[PDB]
C-alpha cells in the first residue's frame, strides 16, 4: 500500500471507492476546497498496481483560546476489495497525528447511526460519543438518518 | 437602515426578494435594479441585461453593488464583464487593499495572467504586505505555463520570477511555507534541480514541515531528476524502515539499487555512504534488507503485506537481469503459494497476486491451482453433491482460487460444455454462500457475490464465442437474483446496464443507473454508459435527461473550478494552481463533454425543430454557425473509466492500451461525423435571404465517412467489458451516411439553381429531379433494411433483435434531416412557382411520396401490436419472467416514442406540398 | 462522511 496525497486527476479514479451506498461524491467545488485549504488531511492509499484502495478527507476548523480547535474527518472510505486490511485504522491514525501536530484538542466525526460497522470501528479506535444530530443527512425521497457526532480528545493543546 | 432592512428582505427567496425590491423603486438606490435582476435572471436574458448593463456603468464603488454584479456576471458565464467594474472603481479612487485585491481576483478569474502581475505589484507597492508580493510571482508563472514551448518560458518569464523571489531571500522576508513551496516550484521549472534541492535540504526547508512527508518527498524528486542514485537509495531505505509497507518506496529502492549495481558504485572512505547514509550496493545488501523486513514484520500483530510483495518484486527484477544466479529468494511458485496461505481470506489476495502472476513458468498454471486448492478447508466431495466450504474464511480462500483459475487461463480453454459445467458449479457455490452473511445490513455485499460475477463472465463469454442467445437470459436472471439478494453491489448494476443495453432494452438501464448514485464527477467517468445508449435505442426522454445532467455538471465545473483556482491564492497553495489548471483543462477537453454537447444539440433539433419551432429560430437559440466548432479536436481527453468493471480475464484479453487508443480514435471519428452533420444542418437556415462554407463541410464529412469506413474494415474485437464500440459500424450497414450525403448534395444543387434561376438552367433542373428520384430510392432501402421483427419465439427462446431497433432509430434521425433539407428547397421553389415548370412538378411527387413512405414507416412502428401479443430453480424460473418482461416493455417504450415522433413529424409535410 | 451541501 502506497500512502500519498490525493492529487487532482485522482478524482477520475475513485470509482471503486465511491460506488458504495455509504460513500458520497460531494461534487468538484468540495474536493477543490479541501485540496486548496487543507491538503494535509487528504491522504489517499494506492495499491501495487493502480487500484485506489481508499482515501480520507479531513479539515481542522475551530477557534483556539476556547478549546474548540478540532480536527474534523469529512470523509473516509476503503474499496470493498481492500477492506479488513487495517487500512482505515492507518488513515485515521495519520489524521489523528496530523491534527495533533498542529496543536488540536480533539478529533471530530459525523457517522450516520445506521451502520454498526463504522460506529463499532470508531468505538474501538477510541472515539467516544457526543451529541446525536437529528435529521442531519439531508437525502439521497429516502428518509433522513440521524448522525452521531463522535469526538476523541487527544493530547490537549492550544 | 435602508441598506440592511430593505436588502435583507430583498433576498428572501425569489419574489419576496424581487417584489420587496421591485417595490423599492417607488419606495426610495444604486443597486435596486441589480437586486431585482439577480432573482429574475432565470430564463429571460434581455430583461436582466437591460438593468445589469444599465447599472454596471454608473461608477458603483459600493460593496453591495459590486458583490451582486460579480455574481450576476459570473453566473451567466460572462466573467469578462467583472474585471471592468473594480478597475472602473479603481480609476476613481485608489483603494488601499479591498478594491485592488478584488481587481486582482477578477483578473485571475477572467484569465488575464499577464495583466494580473501588474495589479499584484501595484497592490504590493500600496501596502507592503508579504502575501501580495508572491501573488505577482504566481501570476508570472501562470503566464509561463500557458505560453509554453518557447524562449519566453525559461528566458523571459520564469527567470524573471526566480529573480523576483531571490530579491526577497536576500532579506529575511520569506518566513512562511507557501513562499518556500513557490520558490521550489520556480527552481524546479527552470531546470535548476541541483539549486532547488538545496533550498529544501538547507534552512528554508524547516518551514516546510506541514504535510506528512513534504520534505522527503520533495528531496526525492530532485534526487531522481539529478540522477543522484545513492542519496535516493538511502532515503528509500530510511523511509522503509519507518513503515516497511509503502510500495512507492520499495519501487524506488529497487530502482536505485539496480542502477547502483549498473553504475558499479563504490562507497567513500570517510563518513556515511551518501548524504542520507547507509546506501546499499548489490543484491546481497539488497536481499538481506528484504529478508529482514519480512522477519521484522513476522513479529507484529498487524500482518503487513508489504515485504511479501517486495520479495516477489525483487525476485522479478533480479530475474530481469541475471536468472542463473539465485541466492535464497526461492521459487516464485512457493512464494505465491505461501502468500496465498497467509493473505488468502482477504478480498485483496487476487489484486496482489495478479501483478506478479507473470513469474509463473506459464506451463504450471494447472499445477499451481491444484496446489492452492489443497489448503482450503473444504468439505467431503462425494456426498452426492459438491465440495463446499464451511466458514466465511474458507469461502473467500476458495473464491480467490476460482479467480486465480480464471486469470491463469483455464476457463478459456474449455469448449462450451465444461464452460457451462463451470457456471453450474459457480451457481451452486453462490446459492450455498448465502447461508453465511444472512444478517447483512443491506449495505454490505454478500460474502459470495463474486461467485455470480464469475458465473456471468463465463456465460457472456459463451454467448460471444458461439452466438447462443440462450445464455444472455441466464446471465440476466443470475444478475437479477444477485442484485435482489445484495441490492448494493455496483458490479451487478453496471453489468446489468451493459447487458440490457447490448440486448436493446434501455428503460431498466436508466432505472439501474439512477440506483447506483452517480453524482457529479461520476458524470464524466460513468455517465458514458448512459449517453452512448440513450438516444441510440430510441429513448428520447431518458437521453434528454442524461444530456441535461451531464451538461449541468460540466458547466458548473467551468464556473466552480475557476472560482476555486481564485481561492488557491488566499490560502497560499501555490503548488495546486498548476494542478487545478490541468484539472480544469482535462475536464473541459473531455471526450464526453463534446459528445454530450453535440447529442444535446441534435436532440433539441430533431425533437423541436420544424415541429414546434422553426429551424432558424431553433438554431438562433443555440448559437450555432456552420463556421465555428467549440470542440478541441487536438486535446480531446477520453477520461472515461473503462476499468470500473471487475475483470478476472487472463491479463492479455481484458483491456490493452491499443484497445483504449482505438476506442478513443473511433469515438473521435464518430464525434466528427456527428458534429459535421450538426454544423451542416445549422446552415440551411440563413442559406436563404453563404454556400462556400457548407460546400467545404461536405468535403470534410465525405472524407471522414471514408476514414470511418476504412476503420470499420479494420475488424477490431473489443472485450466484453471494454470500450463499447460506437454506432459508426451500424451507421454504414443500414445505409444512412449516403442517404444524408445525397441530401446535402441536393441542398447545394438547389442553392445553385436559386443563384442562377429557372431561365436557362435546364442542366441543373434535371440533376435536381434525378437527385429527388434517387434519394427516395435510398429512403426506401433504409426501410427495407430496417424491416423485421423485434422479438421472436423461435424454439422456445426469445432471440431479441436490437439491430432492427438501431436501424429504426437511424431512419428517424435520417428522415428528420431529409425533411429539414426538403423544407429548405420548398423555400427556394415557392417564390419561383409564385412568379411562374418541369422541376416543381417532380418536387411535388417527391413530397407526395415522402409522405406515403413516412406513413408506411409509421405503420411498421406498429410492432406494438406484435409485441403486446407475446406470451413469454423455482426462483430462477421466476426472474426470467421479469428479465423478459423488462426487455419487452423496453422495446415497447422505444417503439412508442419513435412512433410518436414520426406521427408529429409527418404533420410537417403539410407545409412542403407546393 | 459529511452531508453534500
Ligand atoms: C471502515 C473501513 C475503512 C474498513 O476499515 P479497514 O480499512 O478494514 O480498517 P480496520 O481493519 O482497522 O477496521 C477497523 C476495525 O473494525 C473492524 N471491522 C471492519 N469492518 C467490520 C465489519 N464489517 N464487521 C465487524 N468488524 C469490522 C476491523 O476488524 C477493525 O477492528 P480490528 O482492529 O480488531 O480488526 C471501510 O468500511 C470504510 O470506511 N469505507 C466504507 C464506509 C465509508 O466510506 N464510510 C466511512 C465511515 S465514517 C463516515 C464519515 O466520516
Amino acid at each position: 500500500t502506497t500512502l500519498r496525497a490525493f492529487t487532482c486527476d485522482d478524482l477520475f479514479r475513485f470509482n471503486n471507492i465511491n460506488l458504495d451506498p455509504l460513500t458520497e461524491t460531494y461534487g468538484i467545488p468540495f474536493y477543490l476546497q479541501y485540496l486548496a485549504h487543507w491538503p494535509e488531511y487528504f491522504i489517499v492509499a494506492e495499491a501495487p498496481g493502480g487500484e485506489l484502495m481508499g482515501y480520507i478527507m479531513g479539515k481542522a476548523e475551530g477557534s483556539v483560546a476556547r478549546e474548540e480547535w478540532h480536527g474534523h474527518v469529512t470523509a473516509l472510505s476503503v474499496a470493498p476489495e481492500f477492506r479488513r486490511l487495517g487500512l482505515a485504522a492507518k488513515l485515521m491514525e495519520l489524521l489523528e497525528e496530523i491534527s495533533e501536530r498542529k496543536g488540536g484538542f480533539f478529533v471530530d466525526l459525523f457517522v450516520r447511526v445506521s451502520n454498526q460497522v463504522a460506529v463499532n470501528m470508531y468505538k474501538q479506535l477510541g472515539y467516544s460519543v457526543y451529541r446525536t444530530v437529528i435529521e442531519y443527512y439531508s437525502a439521497s425521497g429516502e428518509p433522513d438518518e440521524d448522525a452521531y457526532d463522535m469526538r476523541k480528545a487527544l493530547s490537549r493543546d492550544t | 437602515r435602508r441598506l440592511r432592512p430593505i436588502y435583507d428582505y430583498l433576498d428572501n427567496g425569489n419574489n419576496k426578494m424581487a417584489i420587496q425590491q421591485a417595490d423599492k423603486l417607488l419606495k426610495k438606490h444604486c443597486a435596486k435594479v441589480l437586486k431585482a435582476i439577480g432573482l429574475q435572471r432565470t430564463g429571460k436574458q434581455e430583461e436582466a441585461f437591460t438593468l445589469a448593463q444599465e447599472v454596471a456603468a454608473l461608477e458603483p464603488t459600493d460593496d453591495n453593488s459590486l458583490q451582486a454584479l460579480t455574481i450576476l456576471y459570473r453566473e451567466m458565464h460572462r466573467p469578462e464583464l467583472v474585471t471592468k467594474l473594480y478597475e472602473a472603481a479603481v480609476k476613481k479612487v485608489p483603494n488601499s487593499e479591498e478594491y485592488h485585491s478584488h481587481l486582482f481576483m477578477a483578473y485571475a478569474r477572467v484569465g488575464e495572467y499577464k495583466k494580473m502581475q501588474q495589479a499584484g505589484m501595484a497592490l504590493y507597492k500600496i501596502v507592503p504586505k508579504n502575501p501580495y508580493y508572491f501573488w505577482s510571482v504566481m501570476s508570472l508563472i501562470m503566464q509561463s505555463i500557458s505560453a509554453q514551448d518557447e524562449n519566453l518560458s525559461k528566458t523571459m518569464f520564469l527567470p524573471l520570477a526566480e529573480r523576483m523571489v531571490e530579491k526577497m531571500v536576500k532579506e529575511d522576508k520569506i518566513e512562511a511555507e507557501a513562499e518556500v513551496e513557490l520558490y521550489y516550484m520556480i527552481l524546479e521549472r527552470l531546470g535548476k534541480y541541483q539549486e532547488a534541492l538545496d533550498v529544501i535540504r538547507g534552512k528554508l526547508g524547516e518551514k516546510l514541515t506541514s504535510e506528512i512527508q513534504s520534505r522527503e518527498n520533495k528531496c526525492m524528486a530532485m534526487y531522481k531528476k539529478l540522477s543522484r542514485w545513492p542519496e535516493c537509495n538511502a532515503l528509500s531505505r530510511r523511509l522503509l524502515l519507518k513503515n516497511s509497507d509503502d510500495w512507492q518506496f520499495y519501487l524506488t529502492y529497487f530502482d536505485s539499487v539496480f542502477r547502483l549495481i549498473e553504475e558499479a558504485w563504490s562507497p567513500p572512505a570517510e563518513g556515511e555512504h551518501s548524504l542520507e547514509g547507509e546506501v546499499h550496493y548489490s543484491a546481497e545488501k539488497a536481499v538481506k534488507f528484504i529478508e529482514d523486513r519480512i522477519t521484522e514484520e513476522s513479529k507484529s500483530s498487524r500482518h503487513l503485506r508489504g515485504p511479501h510483495l517486495a520479495k516477489l518484486e525483487l525476485i522479478r527484477r533480479l530475474r530481469s537481469q541475471g536468472c542463473n544466479d539465485e541466492y535464497k529468494l526461492g521459487d516464485p511458485e512457493e512464494l505465491m503459494f505461501q502468500y496465498f496461505k497467509k493473505f488468502g481470506d482477504k478480498p485483496c489476495c487476487f489484486t496482489d497476486l495478479k501483478v506478479f502472476v507473470d513469474l509463473l513458468p506459464a506451463t504450471q498454471c494447472t499445477k499451481f491451482i491444484n496446489q492452492l486448492l489443497g489448503v482450503v478447508p473444504l468439505s467431503t466431495p462425494t456426498e452426492d453433491k459438491l465440495a463446499l466450504p464451511a466458514d466465511i474464511r474458507a469461502l473467500q480462500q476458495h473464491l480467490c482460487v476460482v479467480q486465480l483459475t480464471r486469470l491463469l487461463g483455464l476457463y478459456h480453454t474449455m469448449d462450451k460444455n465444461q464452460k457451462l459445467s463451470v457456471v453450474r458449479e459457480l451457481m451452486l457455490r453462490y446459492q450455498h454462500g448465502l447461508e453465511f452473511g444472512k444478517t447483512c445490513l443491506k449495505t454490505e455485499l454478500q460474502f459470495s457475490d463474486y461467485y455470480c460475477l464469475l458465473a456471468v463472465h463465463a456465460l457472456i463469454d459463451v454467448w460471444r464465442e458461439t452466438g447462443d442467445e440462450t445464455t444472455v437470459w441466464q446471465a440476466l436472471t443470475l444478475l437479477e437474483e444477485g442484485l435482489t439478494h445484495s441490492p448494493s453491489n455496483a458490479q451487478f448494476k453496471l453489468l446489468l446496464v451493459r447487458i440490457y443495453c447490448m440486448l436493446g432494452a434501455f428503460e431498466p438501464v436508466v432505472d439501474l443507473y439512477s440506483s447506483l448514485d452517480a453524482k457529479h464527477i461520476q458524470h464524466d467517468t460513468i455517465g458514458y454508459l448512459l449517453t452512448r445508449y440513450a438516444e441510440s435505442l430510441g429513448q428520447y426522454a431518458a437521453a434528454s435527461q442524461s444530456c441535461n445532467f451531464a451538461l449541468r455538471f460540466f458547466h458548473s465545473n467551468q464556473k466552480d473550478t475557476s472560482e476555486y483556482i481564485i481561492q488557491a491564492y488566499k490560502y497560499g497553495a501555490f503548488e495546486k494552481i498548476p494542478e487545478f489548471i490541468a484539472f480544469r483543462n482535462r475536464l473541459n477537453n473531455s471526450l464526453h463533454f463534446a459528445q454530450v454537447r453535440t447529442e444535446r444539440m441534435l436532440l433539441d433539433l430533431l425533437l423541436e425543430a420544424n415541429i414546434s419551432t422553426s429551424l432558424a429560430e431553433s438554431i438562433k437559440s443555440m448559437n450555432l454557425r456552420p463556421e465555428e466548432d467549440d470542440i478541441p479536436w487536438e486535446d480531446l481527453r477520453d477520461n472515461r473509466d473503462l476499468n470500473v468493471f471487475f475483470s478476472w480475464d487472463p491479463k492479455d484479453r481484458d483491456v490493452s492500451e491499443e484497445h483504449k487508443k482505438l476506442s478513443l480514435e473511433e469515438e473521435t471519428l464518430w464525434l466528427r461525423i456527428r458534429s459535421l452533420t450538426l454544423r451542416l444542418i445549422s446552415g440551411l437556415p440563413s442559406l436563404n435571404h453563404r454556400i462556400d462554407i457548407l460546400r467545404l463541410l461536405l468535403q470534410q464529412l465525405e472524407a471522414t465517412l471514408e476514414t470511418g469506413k476504412r476503420f470499420i474494415e479494420k475488424d477490431i474485437q473489443y472485450p466484453f467489458l471494454g470500450p463499447v464500440p460506437t454506432r459508426m459500424g451500424g451507421f454504414f450497414n443500414s445505409g444512412c451516411s449516403q442517404c444524408q450525403i445525397s441530401s446535402f448534395y441536393l441542398v447545394n444543387d438547389i442553392y445553385e439553381l436559386d443563384t442562377s434561376g429557372l431561365e436557362d438552367t435546364m442542366e441543373i433542373q434535371e440533376r435536381i429531379e434525378n437527385s429527388f428520384k434517387s434519394l427516395l430510392d435510398q429512403l426506401k432501402d433504409v426501410f427495407s433494411k430496417c424491416k423485421g421483427d423485434l422479438l421472436e419465439v423461435k424454439d422456445g427462446n426469445l432471440k431479441t433483435h436490437p439491430t432492427l431497433l438501431e436501424n429504426l432509430v437511424f431512419f428517424v434521425e435520417t428522415i428528420s434531416v431529409i425533411l429539414w433539407v426538403s423544407s429548405y428547397c420548398e423555400s427556394v421553389l415557392r417564390p419561383y412557382k409564385l412568379n411562374l415548370i418541369i422541376m416543381p412538378p417532380v418536387f411535388t411527387s417527391f413530397q407526395d411520396y415522402v409522405t406515403g413512405l413516412q406513413t408506411l414507416i409509421s405503420n411498421v412502428v406498429d410492432h406494438i401490436k406484435g409485441l403486446e401479443t407475446h406470451l413469454i430453480s423455482p426462483e430462477e424460473r421466476k426472474f426470467s419472467k421479469t428479465v423478459q418482461g423488462k426487455v419487452q416493455s423496453s422495446y415497447l417504450h422505444s417503439l412508442l416514442e419513435m412512433g410518436e415522433l414520426l406521427k408529429k413529424r409527418l404533420e410537417t409535410t403539410k407545409k412542403l406540398k407546393i | 462522511m459529511d452531508v453534500f451541501m
